[PDB]
Formats: structure tokens, C-alpha cells, sequence
RNA sequence: CCCUGAAAAUGGAUGGCGCUCAAGCGUGUUACCUAUACUCUACCGUCAGGGUUGAUAUGAUGCCCUGACGAGUAGGCAGGC
RNA sequence: AAUAUGUAAGAAGUCCUUGUUACUUAAUUGAACGUGGACAUUUGAAUGAAGAGCUUUUAGUGGGCCAUUUUUGGUAAGCAG
RNA sequence: AAUACUGCCAGCUGGGACUGAGGACUGCGACGUAAGUCAAGGAUGCUGGCAAUGGUUAUAUGCCGCCCGUCUUGAAACACGGACCAAGGAGUCUAACGUCUAUGCGAGUGUUUGGGUGUAAAACCCAUACGCGUAAUGAAAGUGAACGUAGGUUGGGGCCUCGCAAGAGGUGCACAAUCGACCGAUCCUGAUGUCUUCGGAUGGAUUUGAGUAAGAGCAUAGCUGUUGGGACCCGAAAGAU
RNA sequence: AAUUGUUGAAAGGGAAGGGCAUUUGAUCA
């Protein structure tokens, strides 16, 4: 027949990389999670219990309640046209801090201080970021750069 | 009626409004309650539950004269007296004459305890009686006379 | 031709107009009309399209209810406009003295006002004392506390009240409502 | 014959029941026919009450 | 009940005043084209001369015309050209040009041709096919007064001003190219110049970048 | 009622374009350019021709 | 009579006919599978603070 | 490129007529013809945004202004004989 | 690798002070909810949006096929998947 | 120097086709120092011919065009029924209902079971009962909904005040989520008293309901849908008396 | 009405019937 269990298809999925088996490192178990933080979630292969399902494998979260040792996490799941939310428990292992919120919360505390700065005086904050402009106008001086002359090689048939 | 029905705009279509591939045939899923545990058990589950199987003891002979029992909630305490002497007895708040309510006699043989009825001295006869209720006209002052 | 993003020809899906047919209705409606095309208050628009609502989307107000808006701070000198009918509570006692418009008044609701000292009018007299609506404040009943909508939305783990005929013992109380039957919902 | 979120309706008609058909055409028609049955009781049975 | 006179006589002289700063702002924009496009020629002439080449920087603006059928279209391209307003064909959308457009060009690329549009061809456009977006309708800009109280907020009151805003990459390049209709352009005059449209540029067809080329097809389509 | 083209009718031309007067009496459409003169560098005309 | 068993053509311009929707959020959401002491503690605050508020602003 | 390889049964297919510095083959450039396709205009219907009780004057479900769209089996709704 | 795919790109936010808890901590030590107070041009990447969200009812549907690409069984099939 | 190529002209001008919509003025512009004029929010002037143009049908010409209805992914098929015309012909009715809409009354609602009256199956009037709702939860015994301005917080139309406007503060009906309070069941702890086994005050629950938290319901009619009935119409091979 | 006979009109190289536009014949304000 056929069959489709809570780990099946996941031979190269929940298998633990290569020359870095063993015992986990004493740092996962060191962080601290609180409720609304962002966090990632990719299974470890060591520890069974906790485990995620497939779907829920390199999904992205946020926390919504604290245990001994695991947390909750929120994911929204596409069944059929609709997103619904799921709430699963997981354990600290199989799961990671996600580094977008810092960078947001790095970019906030940069965003205050320039609109403290530059408001100081009141010109010109600028506080929005832009995309990649077109380059602008520039000047190339052929001193010790002359363009060399190249031309298409033949065919050749080197075995 | 017959001419607001919609088989006179149906007129003309082939299908009647019955479509084509499936055609309006007798009976197809059964007749009545043709499954309730076999190819229904979706809806029956999802939209019905609790249809199939017992769930208490048995009363047979089962007269519904022994449970009649009608409430009446404290709010709709003081409507049971007419309107021409609801406002006098509203205002005449003292314990040596107070408004009676037969409550039997109006059709309530319970009476529960919801409405803070207003601190007037009142007398209500009932069969049947609620803690909360008694203990609310007691503070108001009134008192609760027990009839058969 | 245009790859359509959107529905082509479709309704705004809001009333125009009200559906019945009653005279004084459509007068009452051309009248509301007629304010708030010519005037800039938003209370006359907000009284037009309350206008064109059925009978459960007007839900009555209790003269209760009226006195419990009433009740807010600063709302003592305010003239009550209910879309719809005003319905007599008997569970209130001191209704305080007020002005309330609204298209039809109970018989027993209009002699509770009466009698505490305030006066019934119809909408017509309330936008001729004041056109923009000026010192109102608009009552709208509970919409949902229907009886028909308690049984919307039934599913699974729900609890959204089983359409049935008939209540008590045996009556869809079996197998699918009980852990001792086998599944509880 | 099942469908979609609808109350269960117990309707006792399985039998022969066109057959069994009772309206009550003559309603009027009776309640005339009651009054002089009792106008003419009345006369007949002297001031009785 | 004489007052009209009155009225009439305030009416112009307010006309006459915007009027005044009108050609005022307009001789500034033309000196201003003048001047940039006359210092661009002179900057190429002395990078030439002094042993050097001169490397334009990139145009910023870009014209993009749809040469494909609203049929047999993927969904993701079709999203992008419902996002970019294309969905008649032979219809046209100015665009700056950041690296998100960009990506954004790259992929609807076989069912439209863009190119770098001149001073000349955006005035012929604007001034035949320009229409505006007021209160969700297409009315047509035959005054400056309907610019001016749609887009007065953001320092344009004129269709020179409205070209200027184009052709120049501003501020309020953003508001001033959503007011702005799609353009209804029709078939080219001329021909598309080439047997097989759904070819690229460099492979002999009109679909793909076209730079300069494209103001000879948009004014022939114009 | 009905849309007039620009480029076509010149009172709707200049209602449009106040300056277009300006732009007429002046005839700045045909702008003769300052007679400068630059010669490229040997570097350059090298360059151009080498093969 | 063999038949087609299983394919997923159309279904997903039938899931994208109506849009697919994010779900609703709310400021306050869901007090469900939440610690059952950090649910009691936080009800106990919560009638402490309301008190203190009450007490504090009239 | 062409030729042998390369043989199926009613009489027949680059559609055929026919074509040989092609009207055959690859590539380069212009002009020419057209779809219910594109631009404008006239009319009808639908939808949206509005004006119009300061009248004798009626149909504010009436009149007028502007913009957009108009395919279709089963099927639904609405207006009419 | 490409393609495909999740999350974040802000007022439901950030920061300063300090009220509550029967949670927790050696402990006013942490967590949640808070009060007061400060930050509206440029509210925190680009683009678009005949506006978006929500509820009820129900007709018909539950035999598909073909086209590019990836690809299973089969020598192949206008074969099946 | 000229020329080829590309791009510009708010440079001029020759020729041809389609269109004439709107109907006293309202606006934006130009000429004219000024009167006034204009190609400027949709065409007028003059003149000629007749009092034939054009509508219906038959034939002819250039092009296109397979037989109606059903089954089917695929019909015109060498798949099915049709020689023609005239008459009849197929989602109707009842009982209980679901959503919506209309009317009447409204915490009440429904005269027509019946009685009186009656121009006589018409119409009018009426007392008590009775149907549904206003209280629900448990198998049942039973019990039975305000610590509060009928709670706190967010979002929230409208209203009030300040503000030239924009904006700021307060109240915020309806409705969305969440935290709380009370009622029934279950698991618990157990206050006085006492027919020593009765009585169940007070304090809780990751428990549970088709609950309360200023009622919204009842009657009739209308579209659509379901059930039972012969059930949109017609058709079996069978069984019994 | 199906069907049939006469009179009057039209067409007819292995079908008839229809649509797009017009000439001709008959008729029509």
C-alpha cells in the first residue's frame, strides 16, 4: 500500500550534518526565549522527543508561551485558501533565534537616533531606506589602463 | 405564486434548472433518512450530533403535570400588581401596608432571584422559592409566604 | 480586451432606496435624502442609510437601554434618535426625562416617556429642531442576540446551538456529545 | 434525502393518509346549522332554560 | 444683485496672476533642459579630448509598452503586469528605474518592449494621450486648473510641470506618474519594423530593451 | 464635450502653454550652439583605428 | 472501468479565485495552551491592577 | 544542395494549376493586404462617482453630468411579452 | 545550483519613570498587564489597488482531455499512470 | 567646408477619406492699447435638382455557410429520435420547517375550537383556556444568573468641546477578540447546629452548557431549498389478493 | 395547417433552404 507516517521522507532531512554528531553544544540550552519573540525551527536528529513535523521544518515563528523546558510557536499553514494558525510545542533544541528581528530592532535604534540627530537641527532626516539607484556619471582615465584589443579564439579540440 | 415561481422563467431551458449531467432523478441518496452511520456519517457527525444511541433511564407514563413549574425572575416581580396601583404602592414604602402578589394565582410557581427590585416592603406568596431570591426580599423587607 | 482584476458590472452590494413600500417611508427617506445631499453634517447620511435596514437588521431599543446611554456623562441634555421602534422595559423603575425620535413607539414605551416628563417625536420633528443633527446621539439594539443567530456557523468544537425541534432527553444528546459514547463533538 | 445544516423533522405520512383526508368545508355551514338546532330546542322545550 | 461683475473681474485677475506664474516657472524649467543638456555634450567633448572616456550614468527613467494579448500568460507575469497597470495591450506606463523595477521588467520582459524615453516623445504623450485619475475616473487634462487641484499638494499646478516631474526623477515622481492614466497608444504607423514581434531586440523582434530606439516606436504607436 | 489635441490647434496650445509664445518669438526650437573646438587626444584617435 | 485517481490541475486557480487570507490578528490574542499558573497569576494581577486603577482614578 | 539506399494495393495531392539565374532552398532591406485585435467618434445596456423640491411642474423608482465595461455551457438573479 | 518557499521591513512601534501578582528569584531579582510621560513633513524598501473586512442561503459540479517542460510502466502507441 | 545617418522644431504648407454628436449664456484662452473679434467646454453660410431617395419580397452576382435536440473530453457523423400538420403534454399540491424579505403587535403574541351578531360559506365583535417566547443546566433527584455606573482593556460609526482649517481631548450605541463576575453538572476542601448522621455556609478548578450580563419575541404573506407523501413526466425483469 | 388542382409571377449544367451588399422585376408614404 501506501504510506505517509509522521517521519517518513525525511531520511536526509532529519539526519544530523556531516562530522557533527554526537552531544549538542551548551548554547541552545542557554538562550532565553520570552513571549513574541521571532524563532526558526529546524529539528535536531540527537533528541526525538519535541520533535516537529515536516512541514513545520525551516518555518518561522513567534513564541507564545513558556515551559520547563520548551516553548510555543504560532505557524500559519495554507490548507486549501485559507491560512490557518497552528500552535505546537516544541523544544529548546529544535529551535533557533532568527536574526531579521535583530537586524530590525538595530535598525530601529539607528532610525531614533538619527531622527534625534539630524531633528536637532531639523533638515533633511531622511529616515526611509531606497533601493539600488542607477550609478551615476564618472570619468575613466586611460593612464597606464589602455583598452586591449581582444578578438574571439578559433576552435580548438585539446582532449 | 404560479407566476413569481421561477418554472416559468425556467421555461425554455432544456434542463429545467436541473442540470445536465446529472439529471433530477427520484431519490438518489435514499429515501428520509436513508443512512445516518454509512455515507450521511459526515454531516450527521459534523452538523447533527448526538442522533444515534440512549442517553438516560426511562419514565414511563411520564405525565408533564407534575413538572409544572413556571419562574419568574425577581425584575418582573412588581408587573403582577395593576398599573393603577403599582406607582402607589411604589411610593408608599412601609412595613404595616405593603403590596401582595399571589404569584400561584398568576401562574408562577417559582420565583428566582434577578432584577434588584427596589428597597419597598412587599409580600409575595409562592410555591416554591429561591435562596437568592428570598434572601434579596428579606433585605429589601419584604417577606416570603409559603402556599400550597 | 482587459485582463480584469476585479468583477466586471458588479453591485456596490449596499441598499438604495428602502425595499417596502410604505408611503410615509419613502417620505420620511426622500426627506433624509434630501438633507444629506444638501447639508455636510454626517449624522443625516448615517440616519439615511440606517433608514434603508430590515426588520433584523433594526433591532428595537429599550426605553432600559436608553436610559442607560443616557446615563454617560454629558449625555443628560441629548435628544435620543433611534432607527427603528422604541419598546417599554418594565424591569427599569426611574426613566429620567429625555427627548426621543424614532419611527414607531410602542403604546407602553410612549406612556413610560409620557408620564416621567419627556415627549415622543418622529423624525420628520427631529431634523426640523435640528437639520445637522446638532446635540443627538444615535441607539442601535443588539443585532446579534437574535434567536436565528445562534445556530449560524455550526461545526465541530464549536458549540453554535444545533438546529432542533424538539429539546430534552434523547434529543441529540447521544454518541457525538458524550466521552462515555464514544467522541465529545 | 440528508443536507446541509437543517433541523430533523419527524413527518408521519407513510400511510394511505390521502384516503383519510378530513377538511372542514363546513364550518359555517355547521355552526348555522347548531344555532337552529338550538333555536328550535329552545322553542320546543317551552321557557325552559 | 450686481455682484457678478465683481466676481467676474476677481476671477481674472487671480487667472492672470497664476497665469504669470505659469510662464515664470516654464521659462526656468526650459533654461533649465537647456543648460543640462548643453553642459552633457560639453562634459562628453572635454572627456574625449583630455584622453578619456565619458560613462554616462544610467537612465533613470524608463517607458514600458505591452506587446502581448491578454491571453496565454503566466500567473506570476500577469500579477506583475496587473501591479505595473498593463492589461490592455498597446498600452504604456512611465518607471523608475531601482534595482526592485528593475527585477520587476526582467520578468514580464517577453510581453512588453521599455526603452529610455526623451524630453520630446514624454511631451507628445502627455500632451495627445495625457488623462488623469480623478475621484477613480479617466478625465482628460485640457487645463492646468484640474492639475492643480489634483496634485497642488505636491508643488505641481501645470501640465509643464507634470512633464517636467517625468521626465525628471523627483520627490514626487511617485504621486505624479499615479495620477497619471496608463496610455492607450494605438498600432505603429509605420509597422513594427519586423516580421516576427515575439523576437528580441538583438534577434530581430520588438520584444526586449530597445533604449533610445524605443521614442520612434512610441511616437509612430502615438 | 469633445477633446482637442495639443501639437494641432494653437489656441489650445497656448492655453496650455503660456510660454509657448515665448518659445515661438524667440525660436529657441532652432538654437544655433557656441562654436567651441576640441581636438581628441592621440590616445583616443589611436584607439579608434587600431587593429 | 478504470478511472483517473488522484491530480492537483485547477486547484490551485480554484484556492486563488478567492483570494488566500492571512488570518485575522488581534491585539489580544488567544489565552489558550497557555501555562495554567501564568494564566491564574496573571488573572490574580490583573484584578489587582484594575483595584489599584480603580482606587487611584475615579 | 542533389543522387542510390527508399517497395502496397479505387485515381490524387506543397490545395491544385504550375514553377528551373524558380513561383525550390538560407539569410539581409523596404513597400503592400487584413481579426469581432489596437486609437477616435455615433448609439444601446450595465456598473461606479455626483448634481437636481427656490417654484406653477407631474414620473426624485423622474431628469441630467462624468468615467469604465459589455464573450460564454450547466446554474443563479433581475427587467419585461 | 536555478526554480520553488517561510519570516521581518514599525504607532498593536521604540524609549524614560514606576503600580499590581497567589508566577518566579537569595533579593524590587526577572515575566505579564499596566498608569504617567517623549517621538505625525520623510508612519520607517519599490509597485499597484472600479476599497477592504465579516455573516446567511443555495443552484450545478464530483467520468475529462490536449499543449511546453520535468518524468514512471511499456520496444513503441492518437497507450496507461 | 559639404554630404550620409540619427534625433528636434511650441517651423510652414499641398492633396484625400470618415465623422456633425451637443442646442439662449455660464469655463479656460488668443487677437485687438480700446471698441469688438476669434480656428477658444461638438458645423455653419451659399447654391443646384426632384417633390426620385428609401421600406417589403423574388431572381441574379462576389464571399461565407454540414442536421435539429440529447449523451460525451471529443457529434454533422457510418451513434441515437424525427415524413408532415392540427389538438393535449410534463418542478404541481399538502403537513412540518431552514435563510432572506414585507406587514402588524411587541415581553408579549395568534379572533375565526367555539359563542353572539349578520344584507347569510361574505363581514363584525368576544370571556376562559391553549401554541411559542420571556431561564437554563443535569440521566435524574435537584438547582437556578449584578462584589461593579450589569466589570476592565483594545478597535470602533456618531455626538460634544477646543481649534481658521487641518488637527487635539471626552462620551462612545451596534459589532470583533481577550481577561473577569454570576447560574446548572462534575472533581474538591468542609461554618454554626444536630433525630450521629442529617444538614452544605465559605473558598477553588488547564473541566464542562444549545446560559445571564437592560428581554426580542409571536402571527400572516412572498422567493429559494429539504423531508414525507404518486412528487417534473413516461418506462421495467418481479410479489400478493 | 399538413395535402392537392387551375390561374398569375420567378428560378432550375449532379439538390433546395440561409447570412453579409447591391442591380433588376413587382409593390409600398
Amino acid at each position: 500500500g501506501k504510506s505517509h507516517g509522521y517521519r517518513s521522507r525525511t531520511r536526509y532531512m532529519f539526519q544530523r550534518d556531516f562530522r557533527k554528531h554526537g552531544a549538542v553544544h551548551l548554547s541552545t540550552y542557554l538562550k532565553v526565549y520570552k513571549v513574541g519573540d521571532i524563532v526558526d525551527i529546524k529539528a535536531n536528529g540527537s533528541i526525538q522527543k519535541g520533535m516537529p513535523h515536516k512541514f513545520y521544518q525551516g518555518k518561522t515563528g513567534v513564541v507564545y508561551n513558556v515551559t520547563k523546558s520548551s516553548v510555543g510557536v504560532i505557524i500559519n499553514k495554507m490548507v486549501g485558501n485559507r491560512y490557518l494558525e497552528k500552535r505546537l510545542n516544541l523544544r529548546v533544541e529544535h529551535i533557533k533565534h532568527s536574526k531579521c528581528r535583530q537586524e530590525f530592532l538595530e535598525r530601529v535604534k539607528a532610525n531614533a537616533a538619527k531622527r534625534a540627530e539630524a531633528k536637532a537641527q531639523g533638515v533633511a532626516v531622511q529616515l526611509k531606506r531606497q533601493p539600488a539607484q542607477p550609478r551615476e556619471s564618472r570619468i575613466v582615465s586611460t593612464e597606464g589602463n589602455v583598452p586591449q584589443t581582444l578578438a574571439p579564439v578559433p576552435y580548438e579540440t585539446f582532449i | 405564486p404560479s407566476r413569481f415561481t421561477k418554472t416559468r422563467k425556467h421555461r425554455g431551458h432544456v434542463s429545467a434548472g436541473k442540470g445536465r449531467i446529472g439529471k433530477h432523478r427520484k431519490h438518489p441518496g435514499g429515501r428520509g433518512m436513508a443512512g445516518g452511520q454509512h455515507h450521511h456519517r459526515i454531516n450527521m457527525d459534523k452538523y447533527h450530533p448526538g442522533y444515534f444511541g440512549k442517553v438516560g433511564m426511562r419514565y414511563f407514563h411520564k405525565q408533564q403535570a407534575h413538572f409544572w413549574k413556571p419562574v419568574l425572575n425577581l425584575d418582573k416581580l412588581w408587573t403582577l400588581i395593576p398599573e393603577d396601583k403599582r406607582d402607589q404602592y411604589l411610593k408608599s414604602a412601609s412595613k404595616e401596608t405593603a403590596p401582595v402578589i399571589d404569584t400561584l394565582a398568576a401562574g408562577y410557581g417559582k420565583i428566582l432571584g434577578k432584577g434588584r427590585i427596589p428597597n419597598v416592603p412587599v409580600i409575595v406568596k409562592a410555591r416554591f422559592v429561591s435562596k437568592l431570591a428570598e434572601e434579596k426580599i428579606r433585605a429589601a423587607g419584604g417577606v416570603v409566604e409559603l402556599i400550597a | 480586451g482587459i485582463d480584469h482584476t476585479s468583477k466586471q458590472h458588479k453591485r456596490s452590494g449596499h441598499r438604495t432606496a428602502p425595499k417596502s413600500d410604505n408611503v410615509y417611508l419613502k417620505l420620511l427617506v426622500k426627506l433624509y435624502t434630501f438633507l444629506a445631499r444638501r447639508t455636510d453634517a454626517p449624522f443625516n447620511k448615517v440616519v439615511l442609510k440606517a433608514l434603508f435596514l430590515s426588520k433584523i437588521n433594526r433591532p428595537p431599543v429599550s426605553v432600559s437601554r436608553i436610559a442607560r446611554a443616557l446615563k454617560q456623562e454629558g449625555a443628560a441634555n441629548k435628544t435620543v434618535v433611534v432607527v427603528g421602534t422604541v419598546t417599554d422595559d418594565a424591569r427599569i423603575f426611574e426613566f429620567p426625562k429625555t427627548t426621543v425620535a424614532a419611527l414607531r413607539f410602542t403604546a407602553g414605551a410612549r406612556a413610560k416617556i409620557v408620564k416621567a416628563g419627556g415627549e415622543c417625536i418622529t423624525l420628520d420633528q427631529l431634523a426640523v429642531r435640528a437639520p445637522k443633527g446638532q446635540n443627538t446621539l444615535i441607539l442601535r439594539g443588539p443585532r446579534n442576540s437574535r434567536e436565528a443567530v445562534r445556530h449560524f456557523g455550526m461545526g465541530p468544537h464549536k458549540g453554535k446551538a444545533p438546529r432542533i425541534l424538539s429539546t430534552g432527553r434523547k434529543f441529540e444528546r447521544a454518541r457525538g456529545r458524550r466521552r462515555s459514547k464514544g467522541f465529545k463533538v | 434525502a440528508i443536507s446541509k445544516n437543517l433541523p430533523i423533522l419527524k413527518n408521519h405520512f407513510r400511510k394511505h393518509w390521502q384516503e383519510r383526508v378530513k377538511v372542514h368545508f363546513d364550518q359555517a355551514g355547521k355552526k348555522v346549522s347548531r344555532r337552529n338546532a338550538r333555536a328550535t330546542r329552545a322553542a320546543k322545550i317551552a321557557p325552559r332554560p | 444683485a450686481e455682484q457678478v461683475a465683481a466676481e467676474r473681474a476677481a476671477r481674472k485677475a487671480a487667472n492672470k496672476e497664476k497665469r504669470a506664474i505659469i510662464l515664470e516657472r516654464n521659462a526656468a524649467y526650459q533654461k533649465e533642459y537647456e543648460t543640462a543638456e548643453r553642459n552633457i555634450i560639453q562634459a562628453k567633448r572635454d572627456a574625449k579630448a583630455a584622453g578619456s572616456y565619458y560613462v554616462e550614468a544610467q537612465h533613470k527613467l524608463v517607458f514600458v509598452v505591452r506587446i502581448k494579448g491578454i491571453n496565454k500568460i503566466p500567473p506570476k507575469p500577469r500579477k506583475v503586469l496587473q501591479l505595473l497597470r498593463l492589461t490592455r495591450i498597446n498600452s504604456g506606463t512611465f518607471v523608475k528605474v531601482t534595482k526592485a523595477t528593475l527585477e520587476l521588467l526582467k520578468l514580464i520582459e517577453p510581453y512588453v518592449a521599455y526603452g529610455y524615453p526623451s524630453y520630446s516623445t514624454i511631451r507628445q504623450l502627455v500632451y495627445k494621450r495625457g488623462f488623469g485619475k480623478i475621484n477613480k475616473q479617466r478625465v482628460p487634462l485640457s487645463d492646468n486648473a484640474i492639475i492643480e487641484a489634483n496634485l497642488g499638494k505636491y508643488g505641481i499646478l501645470s501640465i509643464d510641470d507634470l512633464i517636467h516631474e517625468i521626465i525628471t526623477v523627483g520627490p514626487h515622481f511617485k504621486q505624479a506618474n499615479n495620477f497619471l492614466w496608463p496610455f492607450k497608444l494605438s498600432n505603429p504607423s509605420g509597422g513594427w519594423g519586423v516580421p516576427r514581434k515575439f523576437k528580441h531586440f538583438i534577434q530581430g523582434g520588438s520584444f526586449g530593451n530597445r533604449e533610445e530606439f524605443i521614442n520612434k516606436l512610441v511616437k509612430s504607436m502615438n | 464635450v469633445l477633446k482637442k489635441n495639443p501639437l494641432k490647434n494653437k489656441q489650445v496650445l497656448l492655453r496650455l502653454n503660456p510660454y509657448a509664445k515665448v518659445f515661438a518669438a524667440e525660436k529657441l526650437g532652432s538654437k544655433k550652439a557656441e562654436k567651441t573646438g576640441t581636438k581628441p587626444a592621440a590616445v583616443f584617435t589611436e584607439t579608434l583605428k587600431h587593429d | 472501468a478504470k478511472s483517473k485517481n488522484h491530480t492537483a490541475h485547477n486547484q490551485t486557480r480554484k484556492a486563488h479565485r478567492n483570494g488566500i487570507k492571512k488570518p485575522k490578528t488581534y491585539k489580544y490574542p488567544s489565552l489558550k495552551g497557555v501555562d495554567p499558573k501564568f494564566r491564574r497569576n496573571h488573572k490574580h494581577a490583573l484584578h489587582g491592577t484594575a483595584k489599584a486603577l480603580a482606587a487611584a482614578k475615579k
